[PDB]
């Protein structure tokens, strides 16, 4: 098996177009009304090719 | 008159919509565990033809099962509005009914009925699986009878007008 | 391995009679194929062509009729 | 492949769909739809969707489609020999095995270069 | 049967079950063979792909070889404590051997009635080719 | 008075199978008689066919032989 | 003498009515197709491509003679329709 | 008629599919694609070659 | 009458077209009932596997559950999102329903028992499957839900895999039958079912069946846990009923295809008595 | 030319091939060519006419052959021109045509099962490994 | 199993070919008459066309 | 392999046979399909008919 | 690429009136490669008779059962050189695609 | 994955029996092909029983 590091990771360089987000990432609201989510999790997910990149969880939907 | 055809068709429609009564896969708190217990074999919900659907567009019942927080009330309102008509709402648990244990809290809404029109309430904390089954069956009977509750008056020929 | 086995078997099938020799080494194709393939092929030199039976004179049993 | 019966059956299927259209229209008599603010907005799990119509996806597996385009034709080229393999001769057998070996070698090269898997971009 | 008679497409179109006709045809051919048994020239000119002795030996030996193979298989792989599966597999091996032997015998019969087709008279040839024994009335005593 | 469970199950299986088997074997229900009549009509006749002059047996003789043998039943 | 069903068989039998209904509907569909394809031909005619070349020629000889040969040989200059709504060629070019 | 047995087999396979859905978990698209394009295409081609070799041997 | 007959030449044929339409309607209704019964069977089988009664009160002992659900889906109202394209949102499901109800033409119930004399049955199946995948992708795209669009992308990946998998399976199969017609398989399978030759690749055959049927482990497009509902997250009522009917139609007809091509079709399992059978009968 | 349908023509030819053998040979020799491409029928018209006249002569049959001819026609109708599947009935018709006198005893020596209506349904009874070719 | 099944399928195909031999024999028996009828019809049509062409072009 | 990500110094043909069995002939669709669908379906249903029966309670 | 469907704001009228309409007119006026092909309905269908001709000798001598015979005779007997060239071309194209991706 | 003596013996016997089974299967397939040849010969004899006439091509063909 040959190396695949370059195909597996993409770093970001200062003020570089190629080393940058060349796509509009999908900012999905995983939950709260999602079967996978337990019901009170609002996870802002940054998908890029259906691969998670950035997580922003909001968990205050069940604060009491 | 149209009633000759409407009334039997009304009965058929009521029977069909009672038999196929798909709730929404939406649980917020411990009452979701009781909802799953009512779904599972011991009290097979499928026996009464109720199958949970994930998307609100494919749901007939809104099972508000769990506490409602101020941070979530807009979400519940949006889900209720986006659920396709006709639809009914069943509050489950003390928290969903009237705020339950957290009625004196600064974050919990004092009842889901303040945000949604609640068709039926199921008291409990948590309501038993049989309690939820009873509430669902009573809601189904009421739904079947809602089509014609004797609103229109009968004339001398016994035809509603 | 299967290719080697089948090739060895085909080359060994020379023992059997002509009709049962390996089709890898011996050709058996429709009349449309054979006529065009061996029309003026002096290497085979099959001969004249039987129109109503679709075969050459030198092919085994070209014209086979009843009675 | 069929005949004009296929087109006539397409028309008949459209009429059958008209039947369901009639049923759906008739069903309108047994419910009323109220106008509400969020009743006709995109569903995003109980919250307003921030972006609409800018839903670009990342096509980081395009090599699979690229290779499918070639391999569909490669497989299609094998149909006549499979159909008429009873007529096979030395030349036809050699050509069929040659083509199959070429396909196998192309697949092996793709695996060696690791282009059959998801990549960063 | 897997293929049926080679001369005609058996049970194609209308299905025919005529045990009386089958018996009459068998009797006719048996009488023919008995009548021509003494003719040394005719016996000399009979040909078959596999010898009668060889096919008989195969028929009576294949089931035994299958049974021996099954016995070895159960001895090596099966637990002697239980017996249902061992008996089942031994019977399956014996049936496989019997299948090989019966196929040998049936192919011998097919060769006998095919290679020697030209030696039969016209009426018997027609009776064999077709499913009706009416072509060979004289042979079955009518 | 009691009956075996397997007897009852076989009764149910027969109830399911006999009607389904008959329906499958006779897809043209109640028109088998029409099919037989159509086959009879398709069957040709002496007048429809043209016969040899030096016939071994006449039409009447053939009819008598068929009646005696009960060729069709 | 409780001659009840075995537990596994009794459990299995719950879904049997669905199988019976499925068989009813499937037999209905198959019989409808069979009758629809049987009535026009009075038989289940074998597919044209499921036949030898000679068999195909023999089968279609009568249709060719009835549809093309007779009009072709009885043709007159004034038989053809002036609207050009004539029968299409057998091999359309 | 043949369609009786055909419907029986169709029902059997439908029940098999339903049971498989109720039993097995769900794959990932990338996982299945990798499995396919790395193993199963080769398996299919090898099986085809074996069939060709056997047919040539028997004919 | 002599000068009046010509006026009705084309008028007397319309009833024949009406009869053809009626027969097509009957066939489509019957296959719809078959699919509804298949749905009920699926629910009952899952109930058996999960040790539960299942539908038992919609009709006495749950005999009309599928009728009830179909009528309820008809009854349920539908609203198109304002931001979505009104024309396409309704056009795509219509085409999907038309394709699904055209599926049944490519089916055989006997040696030549088919509505049409089609020869390229496998080609028709492939084309119809590709069209249905197109419809699913368009549904996901025009429903701007991100989950729906991801479901459409997963459907595209599944279609890519299915192309090669089913193409290789068909290539292996035709090598024996030498034709695309379903009938030619049964004649060769009379003695032994074709699955015996493929016994080594039985696992791959099962994988192909599940993948084409879109059942687990290949329910990626409609994954209800990874995605909310899948491509139909924003579709309700008969619009979603059409997709469900199409999925079940595809399941039923590909099950028929597998049975015909690999399991003898309409031939009884005579291989169970192979040892005792005789290959010839000479009197 | 014959006013006769295709399958009936085949059935009649299966017997006529043995009565007009010399005419058939003449026609074949006339149409013989060095390539598979057919020869112009204008050259073989005369031989074709002779063969057709002999076929007209041979088509006549004795009335006793009518039952065999009808059953052969029914078989060739139920099967779309497959001569192999119906050769047995065609063979019986050929036998009846050749020396019809013996056909009387042929029918006399008939079993009860044979003395029954012959209905053909190939969908119900496909046969054994029927290739339809 | 694969090898044995391939062998069995080849056996079935060869049996089919064996029966195809007899089918071809029967077709050969029936061929000349239909060929003669078709040739006569073709020549009749050719004669009609020749007469029409001669009349039109003379 | 049980203790960590490392691999044995000398691989044996047993691993080859196991991998071939797992990949070429996928046992999941048969092993699990049988074990669950065909067997677990033989157990009596655990459902309690609520309208006509009640679940166990305590004083 | 171009998910939203928004396209370049392009006006085709300018080029249509400047270059394309007159060039197309000239090309249509001066372009006809069909030498003498005749439309259907050019002559009565009753004059055509060859389609009725049947060769029964060739029919019974023909054992083909599929419409792939010309395709096999071309790809594997006559044009086998081009078949192998196509195979090599596809292999080299796969290699080129991999290199382009890298 | 260390193996005990009994397991190693079982594996070795399995391998030996697999080899023998494969060899036997190949031999039986060879025998089956020979049987097919014999059946073809028999059917050829049967068919050629009555088809013994060969008609020479006419001299005008050339
Ligand atoms: C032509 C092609 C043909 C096909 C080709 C296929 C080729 C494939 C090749 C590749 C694969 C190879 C596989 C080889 C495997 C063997 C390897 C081996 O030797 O390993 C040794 C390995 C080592 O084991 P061991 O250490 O020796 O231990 C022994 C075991 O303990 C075992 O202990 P035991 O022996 O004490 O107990 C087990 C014994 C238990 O036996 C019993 O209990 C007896 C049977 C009881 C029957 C119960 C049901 C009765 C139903 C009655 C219904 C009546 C209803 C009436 C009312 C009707 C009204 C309509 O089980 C059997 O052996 C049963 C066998 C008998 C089956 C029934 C007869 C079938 C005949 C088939 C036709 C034959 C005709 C001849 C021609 C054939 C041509 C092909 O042995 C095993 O693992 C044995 C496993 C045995 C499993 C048995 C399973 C039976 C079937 C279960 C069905 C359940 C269905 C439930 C309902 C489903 C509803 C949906
Ligand atoms: C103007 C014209 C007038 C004409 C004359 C008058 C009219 C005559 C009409 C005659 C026919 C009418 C229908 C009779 C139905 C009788 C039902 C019965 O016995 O009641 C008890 C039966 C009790 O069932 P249940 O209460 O639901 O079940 C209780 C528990 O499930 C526990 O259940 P269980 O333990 O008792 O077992 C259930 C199952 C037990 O049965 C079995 O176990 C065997 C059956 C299942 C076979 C499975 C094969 C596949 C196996 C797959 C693998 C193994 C399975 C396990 C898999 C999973 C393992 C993990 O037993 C049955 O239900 C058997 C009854 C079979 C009825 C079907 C008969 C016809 C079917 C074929 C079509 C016929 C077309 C017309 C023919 C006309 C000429 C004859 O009553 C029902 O509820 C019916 C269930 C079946 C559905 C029937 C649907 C009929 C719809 C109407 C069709 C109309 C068109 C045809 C008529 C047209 C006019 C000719
Ligand atoms: C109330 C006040 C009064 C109102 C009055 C209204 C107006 C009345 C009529 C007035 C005008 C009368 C004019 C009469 C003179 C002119 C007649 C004319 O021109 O025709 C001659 C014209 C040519 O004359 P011909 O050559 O002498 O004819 C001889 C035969 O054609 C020779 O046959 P073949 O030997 O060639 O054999 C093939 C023949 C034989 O084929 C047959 O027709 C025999 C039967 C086949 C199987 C039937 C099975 C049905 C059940 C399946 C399972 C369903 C389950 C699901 C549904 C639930 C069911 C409970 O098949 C065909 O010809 C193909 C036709 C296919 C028919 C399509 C299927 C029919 C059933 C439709 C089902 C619809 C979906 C379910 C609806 C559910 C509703 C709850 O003949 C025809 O074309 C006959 C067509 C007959 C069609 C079928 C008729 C129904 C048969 C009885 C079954 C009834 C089932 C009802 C179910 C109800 C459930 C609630
Ligand atoms: C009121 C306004 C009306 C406006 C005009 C209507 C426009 C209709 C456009 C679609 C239908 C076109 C019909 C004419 C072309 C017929 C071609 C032909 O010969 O076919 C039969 C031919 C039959 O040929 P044949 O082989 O039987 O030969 C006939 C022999 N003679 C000449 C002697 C009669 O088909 C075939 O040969 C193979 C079967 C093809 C089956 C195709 C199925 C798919 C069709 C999809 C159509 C989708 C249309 C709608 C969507 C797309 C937008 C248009
Ligand atoms: C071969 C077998 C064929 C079998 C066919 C079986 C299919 C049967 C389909 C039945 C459809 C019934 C439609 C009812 C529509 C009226 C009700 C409705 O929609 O309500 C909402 C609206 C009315 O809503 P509303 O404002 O009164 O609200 C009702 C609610 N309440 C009672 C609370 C006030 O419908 C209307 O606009 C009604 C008036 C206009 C329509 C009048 C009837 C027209 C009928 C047309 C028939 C066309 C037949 C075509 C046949 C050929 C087809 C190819
Ligand atoms: C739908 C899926 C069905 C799967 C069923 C699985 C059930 C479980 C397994 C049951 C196995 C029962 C044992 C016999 C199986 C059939 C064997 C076979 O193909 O023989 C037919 C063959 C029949 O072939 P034949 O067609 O040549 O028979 C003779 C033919 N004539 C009449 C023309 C002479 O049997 C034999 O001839 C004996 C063996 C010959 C050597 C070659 C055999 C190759 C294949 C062997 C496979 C063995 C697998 C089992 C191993 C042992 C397990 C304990
Ligand atoms: C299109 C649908 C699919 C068609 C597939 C083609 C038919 C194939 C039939 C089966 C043949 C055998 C295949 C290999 C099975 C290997 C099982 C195995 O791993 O055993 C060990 C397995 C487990 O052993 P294991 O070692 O593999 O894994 C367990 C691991 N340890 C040891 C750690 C616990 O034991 C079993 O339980 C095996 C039971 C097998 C039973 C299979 C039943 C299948 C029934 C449905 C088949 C389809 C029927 C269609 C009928 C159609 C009629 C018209
Ligand atoms: C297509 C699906 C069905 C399968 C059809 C193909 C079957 C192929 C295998 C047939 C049996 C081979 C027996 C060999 C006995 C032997 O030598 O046995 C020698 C040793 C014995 O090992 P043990 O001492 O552990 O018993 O085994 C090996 O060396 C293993 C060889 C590899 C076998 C893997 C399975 C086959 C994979 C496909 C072939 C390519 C193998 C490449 C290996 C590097
Ligand atoms: S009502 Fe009781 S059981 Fe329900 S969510 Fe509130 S605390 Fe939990």
């Amino acid at each position: 098996m040959n190396r695949s590091i370059f195909q597996l990771w993409k770093p970001e360089s200062p003020r570089s177009n190629v080393n940058s987000k060349q796509i509009k990432t999908m900012n999905v609201n995983f939950g709260p009304q999602h079967p996978a989510a337990h019901g009170v999790l609002r996870l802002i997910l940054q998908l890029n090719g259906e691969i998670a990149e950035r997580f922003d969880p909001h968990i205050g939907l069940l604060h009491r | 008159r149209v009633d000759y055809i409407v009334t039997p068709i009304n009965a058929v429609v009521s029977w069909a919509r009672q038999g196929s009564f798909w709730p929404l896969t939406f649980g917020l708190a411990c009452c979701a565990v009781e909802m799953m217990h009512a779904t599972v074999s011991r009290y097979d919900f499928d026996r009464f033809g109720v199958i949970f659907r994930a998307t609100p567009r494919q749901a007939d019942l809104i099972l508000v099962a769990g506490t409602l927080t101020n941070k979530m009330a807009p979400g519940l309102r949006r889900l209720y509005e986006q659920t396709l008509d006709p639809k009914w709402v069943l509050s489950m648990g003390s928290c969903a009914n009237g705020g339950g244990y957290y009625h004196y809290s600064y974050s919990v809404v004092r009842g889901c009925n303040r945000i949604i029109p609640v068709d039926i309430y199921v008291p409990g904390c948590p309501p038993t699986a049989e309690a939820l089954m009873f509430g669902v069956l009573q809601l189904q009977k009421s739904l079947y009878r809602q089509i014609n509750e004797g609103e229109k008056k009968y004339n001398k020929k016994d035809l509603t007008y | 391995f299967c290719l080697l086995f089948v090739l060895a078997d085909a080359w060994g099938r020379e023992k059997y009679a002509q009709p049962y020799k390996s089709q890898i080494l011996h050709g058996r194709q429709p009349f449309g194929h054979t006529f065009v393939q061996n029309y003026r092929n002096q290497a085979t030199d099959l001969g004249r062509w039987n129109h109503n039976f679709a075969c050459y004179e030198k092919q085994p049993g070209c014209g086979r009729d009843f009675d | 492949m069929g005949d004009a019966v296929v087109i006539h059956l397409i028309q008949n299927v459209l009429i059958f769909g008209i039947i369901f259209w009639l049923l759906t229209w008739g069903a309108e008599y047994f419910y009323t739809v109220k106008q509400q603010l969020t009743k006709k907005q995109f569903y995003e799990c109980g919250f307003k969707s921030i972006s609409e119509l800018n839903i670009q996806i990342n096509f980081n597996f395009f090599m699979l489609a690229v290779f499918l385009i070639l391999y569909d034709v490669e497989f299609t080229f094998l149909f006549p020999v499979l159909f008429n393999f009873s007529m096979f001769s030395t030349t036809e057998l050699f050509l069929a095995f040659f083509f199959i070996f070429l396909i196998l070698v192309s697949l092996l090269y793709d695996w060696l270069n690791n282009v059959l898997s998801w990549s960063a971009e | 049967t897997n293929f049926g008679s080679p001369f005609r497409n058996t049970d194609s179109g209308i299905v025919i079950r005529d045990p009386e006709n089958e018996k009459r045809l068998k009797l006719a051919f048996q009488n023919f063979w008995k009548s021509k048994q003494e003719d040394k020239e005719f016996q000399a000119q009979i040909k078959t792909a596999v010898s009668k002795d060889t096919v008989n030996f195969m028929f009576y030996a294949s089931p035994l070889f299958g049974a021996l193979l099954g016995k070895t298989y159960i001895d090596m792989f099966c637990n002697p404590r239980y017996f249902y599966f061992r008996a089942f597999t031994l019977s399956m091996f014996a049936l496989a051997g019997y299948c090989v032997g019966n196929g040998f015998r049936n192919r011998y019969e097919h060769s006998l009635y095919t290679r020697n087709y030209h030696l039969f008279p016209k009426d018997l040839q027609d009776a064999l080719v077709n499913g009706d024994a009416r072509y060979c009335i004289s042979w079955w005593k009518q | 008075m009691n009956l075996p469970w397997f007897v009852r199950w076989g009764t149910d299986v027969a109830l399911f199978f006999i009607p389904a088997y008959t329906f499958a074997n006779y897809p043209t229900t109640f028109f088998v008689f029409a099919a037989e009549k159509r086959r009879q009509r398709r069957r040709k006749d002496f007048s429809d066919v043209k016969l040899r002059d030096d016939a071994a047996f006449s039409v009447d003789q053939v009819k008598q032989l068929q009646t005696k043998l009960h060729l069709k039943q | 003498v409780n001659t009840a069903y075995p537990t596994p068989l009794k459990t299995i039998l719950k879904t049997t009515p669905a199988f019976v209904v499925y068989f009813v509907f499937g037999l209905g569909f198959s019989t409808v197709i069979y009758d629809v394809v049987y009535h026009p031909k009075d038989r289940i005619e074998r597919f044209y491509f499921r036949s030898s070349k000679f068999e195909r020629l023999s089968r279609k000889r009568d249709e060719k003679l009835r549809h093309y040969f007779k009009p072709a040989i009885e043709w007159q200059p004034w038989y053809n329709t002036s609207t050009n709504n004539n029968t299409r060629p057998l091999l359309r070019y | 008629m043949p369609y009786f047995v055909l419907l029986f087999k169709i029902l059997i396979f439908c029940v098999v599919a339903i049971a498989t859905r109720g039993t097995l978990p769900r794959y990932r698209f990338d996982q299945f694609t990798q499995l396919n394009w790395k193993h199963f295409i080769y398996i299919w081609l090898g099986f085809l070659v074996f069939n060709l070799c056997f047919v040539t041997f028997f004919i | 009458g002599f000068w009046i007959a010509p006026l009705f030449v084309n008028i007397l044929s319309l009833p024949l077209y009406l009869v053809m339409l009626v027969y097509n309607i009957v066939c489509m209704l019957l296959i719809t009932l078959v699919i509804a019964s298949i749905t009920l069977i699926e629910r009952k089988v899952l109930s058996l596997v999960q040790r539960r009664v299942g539908p038992h009160y919609v009709g006495y002992r749950g005999r009309l559950q599928y009728i009830a659900d179909a009528l309820k889906l008809f009854i349920k109202g539908i609203v198109v999102p304002e931001g979505s394209n009104k024309f396409w949102f309704v056009a795509i499901p219509s085409a999907a329903g038309a394709i699904c109800y055209t599926f049944w033409i490519n089916s055989m119930w006997g040696p030549s028992v088919s509505i049409f004399d089609l020869e390229y049955n496998l080609v028709y199946a492939t084309i119809l499957s590709i069209l249905f995948s197109f419809c699913i992708m368009l549904t996901g795209y025009f429903s701007k839900s991100k989950y729906a669009f991801m479901a459409s992308i997963r459907c595209a990946i599944l279609m890519l895999n299915i192309e090669i998998f089913l193409g290789l399976l068909v290539i292996n199969l035709i090598f024996i039958s030498e034709s695309f017609c379903f009938s030619v398989f049964v004649i060769y399978q009379e003695i032994i079912w074709l699955i015996f030759i493929f016994f080594g690749v039985s696992g791959l055959i099962f994988i192909t069946f599940l993948l084409e049927t879109n059942r687990a482990p290949f329910d990626l497009a409609e994954a209800e846990s990874e995605l909310v509902t899948g491509y139909s997250v924003e579709y309700g009522g008969f619009y979603f009923a059409l997709y469900y009917l199409g999925e079940y139609f595809h399941l039923f007809f590909f099950s028929m295809v597998i049975s015909i091509v690999l399991f003898g079709g309409w031939e009884l399992p005579n291989f169970l008595y192979l040892f005792l059978l005789n290959d010839f009968n000479i009197l | 030319k014959m006013n006769t349908k295709s399958f009936e023509v085949l059935i009649h030819s299966q017997y006529a091939f043995d009565v007009c053998r010399e005419q058939v040979y003449n026609f074949e020799d006339c149409r013989q060519t060095d390539t598979p491409l057919p020869k112009d029928p204008i050259h073989c018209k005369a031989q074709a006419k002779e063969v057709l006249s002999c076929y007209k002569e041979a088509e006549k049959m004795d009335p006793i052959c009518l039952s065999s001819f009808n059953d052969s026609r029914e078989c060739m109708f139920k099967s779309d021109g497959n001569l192999y599947n119906c050769k047995t009935w065609i063979n019986q018709y050929v036998t009846c045509q050749k020396n019809p006198a013996a056909f009387a005893e042929f029918l006399e020596a008939s079993t009860a099962e044979q003395l029954k209506s012959k209905k053909f349904d190939f969908v119900k009874n496909r046969g054994h490994s029927d290739k339809y070719l | 199993l694969q090898m044995w099944g391939v062998g069995k399928i080849i056996e079935i195909k060869k049996f089919m070919k064996r029966r195809d031999i007899e089918l071809k024999g029967l077709q050969r028996k029936a061929a000349p008459f239909m060929q003669s009828m078709n040739d006569v019809r073709h020549l009749a049509l050719r004669e009609r066309n020749d007469m029409l062409y001669n009349e039109l072009l003379s | 392999r049980l203790y960590g990500r490392d691999k044995p110094d000398e691989l044996d043909f047993t691993d080859v046979w196991e991998s071939s069995y797992q990949n070429i002939i996928c046992p999941e669709y048969f092993y699990h399909f049988w074990f669950c669908g065909i067997v677990y379906s033989f157990e009596p249903e655990w459902t309690i008919n609520y309208p006509f029966e009640k679940g166990p309670l305590s004083p | 690429l171009n998910i939203d469907g928004l396209h370049l704001k392009y006006n085709h009228n300018i080029n249509n009136v400047l270059y394309y309409t007159p060039s197309l007119v000239l090309f249509l006026i001066f372009f006809n490669i069909d030498y003498f092909s005749e439309l259907e309905l050019f002559l009565p269908l009753e004059l055509s008779f060859i389609d009725i001709y049947d060769d029964y000798y060739e029919g019974f001598n023909n054992s083909i059962m599929n419409d792939f015979t010309p395709l096999t005779l071309s790809y594997y007997s006559i044009n086998s050189a081009e078949f192998i060239i196509i195979g090599l071309l596809l292999l080299l194209g796969s290699v080129a695609c991999v290199n382009l991706y890298k | 994955l260390k193996h005990s003596a009994t397991v190693l013996r079982e594996i070795k016997k399995d391998t030996i029996m697999m080899i023998l089974f494969i060899i036997g299967g190949f031999t039986y397939c060879y025998h089956m092909r020979e049987t097919r040849f014999q059946l073809d010969d028999d059917f050829n004899e049967y068919v050629n029983t009555n088809k013994q006439t060969f008609r020479p091509i006419p001299d005008h063909v050339k």
